[PDB]
RNA sequence: AGCGUUUACUUUGAAAAAAUUAGAGUGUUCAAAGCAGGCCGCCUGGAUACCGCAGCUAGGAAUAAUGGAAUAGGACCGCGG
């Protein structure tokens, strides 16, 4: 969203949801941010980083976002691969 | 379910779909070597015949028409055909 | 009866884009129908997609992105000439920015960018943005 | 030489030495009454991936119904001869051009391109026959053709999957990888 | 949809991908040709033919035994009917419900019924005609149309 | 110099009265207009585009019609003629 200069020059970018691809607007009070927590491999305790999903309103209220963020989760490595 | 893998369906999906729903239509059908109680020689028979299969010499008859699948006579083993 | 075939093919991407599915399916696909996915994807409007082969008329399953507004058909296909392509790009495209009239020209399936590129007119398929 | 040429041209000693293979294997093998009239066209030899080669051998179209009937047979001797080199082969079909404007009978639909590419596809692999194609259509525009094969001479076939994608490739110019499903029989 | 009703009947064969013959067919194209001649020259339409051998035999189709269809196999060696299998038998159904009508006159569901398979042997009459299979003078007429059987 | 399944489509070229319209030049004192003018005899303009459809002409061959062998009276190649 830049000119020919290449000032980037709209005020704001909004968030995109990790399933469908559409982005979350201002007032979008069905939409979610949920931050998954990292285990450190040997001792199975908690690192400190985190795996964050954004998802949209239309998702959550379709009743896809269950099965979205457990695909995201599985891709991202934290759920197991033959669950 | 909106991420289904379109491509790679697991065979028993589309095994219960329609024969002509399914990603390569297939029929539901086969041909099926037959033998008599008291002779050796052995009968290819259709699977839905729609016709009387007479054994060589009318020595008796094999199978029945009906709706769907040819009735096959009682005390006359079969062994399906396969390619 | 099914008359239009790219009709139904755009019509059912549609539905899939905005009912939030990852892929969909095609059923009667056809060389028009390849040439305009082909030119959907050069732009990255559909990801990869892959033309399954029976003995008939073939099935192609689209792997969808969410980055597809619209793709729509235009029949009957009028002969837009190109002194016309603004005329028609103007009341069909949202923005002078973004989206895309593809028509077949001489040269084969084509947008609007590159028919004037090539300086050739032709008639009008669809459009996707 | 059992190598009869379409045009009146002479056999390079390389496929000369192939139908003299053929004259010696006819004169000793129980194959002797089968390679009497059974001739063969053209061999090329073309280099795959890894560090093997390919002997691809060209049969006139009626004739390789009668070769087919032989071909495992025959592969099999061909193949404890010409050392460490696969051998595959492929009925000769015409390959017509399209009729454009600026130019003769009804160009028959057998002798078309996609026709003989299929055909091509099918003579290749031939124990093994085709039960499934996809062509995926990669994001840049290129195509890669998957075939699936009659998973029965899975083991009989699937030592040639690299052999066969590098002569279909010499051939016809088209990628094609080679998979055995495991969905319907 | 149906032609000339309301249903939509999804009911047909479903053929599989492999046009190869199978292993235990030992049915040659000249073995099948000799008993698709036998068959025709008994007196039967290539459809009772087609049926007699997938069921009897086990030819899964003659098109892959064979290099031919079962007409163009018939018409090949002369032994194809003049007026097609299909004309013929919607005559044949054109001339029993008239014959029906001829005695129970008040029957207006017949009269209707007859009208559907007149407007369907006229369309397919006139496809005949422009594909050179009959004259352009063929006529069906209800007054001499029991004439041909 | 000639020949080369037809047709729509598309791009090019030709042929297309001025006036009006769009439009380049120019201080009618400005402007509507006008085709004039400008420099110490000389120097200069009076352009250019647009003109559907039908007809003419030359490239392109995607799209949509249409034709070729199936009683073989088929194409080609040669010999009797």
């Amino acid at each position: 969203m830049q000119s020919d200069a290449g000032e980037f020059v709209d005020l704001y970018v909004p968030r995109k949801c990790s399933a469908s691809n559409r982005i979350i607007g201002a007032k979008d009070h069905a939409s979610i941010q949920m931050n998954v927590a990292e285990v450190d491999k040997v001792t199975g305790r908690f690192n400190g980083q985190f795996k964050t999903y954004a998802i949209c309103g239309a998702i959550r209220r379709m009743g896809e976002s269950d099965d979205s963020i457990l695909r995201l989760a599985k891709s991202d490595g934290i759920v197991s691969n033959n669950f | 379910p909106l991420a289904k893998d379109l491509l790679h369906p697991s065979p028993e999906e589309e095994k219960r779909k329609h024969k002509k729903k399914r990603l390569v239509q297939s029929p539901n059908s086969y041909f099926m070597d037959v033998k008599c109680p008291g002779c050796y020689k052995i009968t290819t028979v259709f699977s839905h015949a729609q016709t009387v299969v007479l054994c060589v010499g009318c020595s008796t008859v094999l199978c029945q028409p009906t709706g769907g699948k040819a009735r096959l006579t009682e005390g006359c083993s079969f062994r399906r055909k396969q390619h | 009866v099914r008359m239009n075939v790219l009709a139904d093919a755009l019509k059912s991407i549609n539905n899939a884009e905005k009912r939030g599915k990852r892929q969909v399916l095609i059923r009667p696909c056809s060389k028009v129908i390849v040439r305009f996915l082909t030119v959907m994807m050069k732009h990255g409007y559909i990801g990869e997609f892959e033309i399954i082969d029976d003995h008939r008329a073939g099935k192609i399953v689209v792997n969808l992105t969410g980055r597809l507004n619209k793709c729509g058909v235009i029949s009957p296909r009028f002969d837009v000439q190109l002194k016309d392509l603004e005329k028609w790009q103007n009341n069909l495209l949202p923005s002078r920015q973004f989206g895309f009239i593809v028509l077949t020209t001489s040269a084969g399936i084509m947008d609007h960018e590159e028919a004037r590129r090539k300086h050739t007119g032709g008639k009008i398929l669809g459009f996707f943005f | 030489a059992k190598i009869v040429k379409p045009n009146g041209e002479k056999p390079d000693e390389f496929e000369s030495g192939i139908s003299q293979a053929l004259l010696e294997l006819e004169m000793n093998s129980d194959l002797k009454a089968q390679l009497r009239e059974l001739n063969i066209t053209a061999a090329k030899e073309i280099e795959v991936g890894g560090g093997r080669k390919a002997i691809i051998i060209f049969v006139p179209v009626p004739q390789l119904k009668s070769f087919q009937k032989i071909q495992v047979r025959l592969v099999r001797e061909l193949e404890k001869k010409f050392s460490g080199k696969h051998v595959v082969f492929i009925a000769q079909r015409r390959i017509l051009p399209k009729p454009t404007r600026k130019s003769k009978q009804k160009r028959p639909r057998s002798r078309t391109l996609t026709a003989v590419h299929d055909a091509i596809l099918e003579d290749l692999v031939f124990p093994s026959e085709i039960v499934g194609k996809r062509i995926r259509v990669k994001l840049d525009g290129s195509r890669l053709i998957k075939v699936h094969l009659d998973k029965a001479q899975q083991n009989n076939v699937e030592h040639k999957v690299e052999t066969f994608s590098g002569v279909y490739k010499k051939l016809t110019g088209k990628d094609v990888n080679f998979e055995f499903p495991e969905f319907q029989l | 949809g149906r032609m000339h009703a309301p249903g939509k009947g999804l009911s047909q064969s479903a053929l599989p991908y492999r046009r190869s013959v199978p292993t235990w067919l030992k049915l040659t194209s000249d073995d099948v040709k000799e008993q698709i001649y036998k068959l025709a020259k008994k007196g039967l339409t290539p459809s009772q033919i087609g049926v007699i051998l997938r069921d009897s035999h086990g030819v899964a189709q003659v098109r892959f035994v064979t290099g031919n269809k079962i007409l163009r196999i018939l018409k090949s060696k002369g032994l194809a009917p003049d007026l097609p299998e299909d004309l013929y038998h919607l005559i044949k159904k054109a001339v029993a419900v008239r014959k029906h009508l001829e005695r129970n006159r008040k029957d207006k569901d017949a009269k209707f019924r007859l009208i559907l398979i007149e407007s369907r042997i006229h369309r397919l009459a006139r496809y005949y005609k422009t594909k050179r299979v009959l004259p352009p003078n063929w006529k069906y007429e209800s007054s001499t149309a029991s004439a041909l059987v």
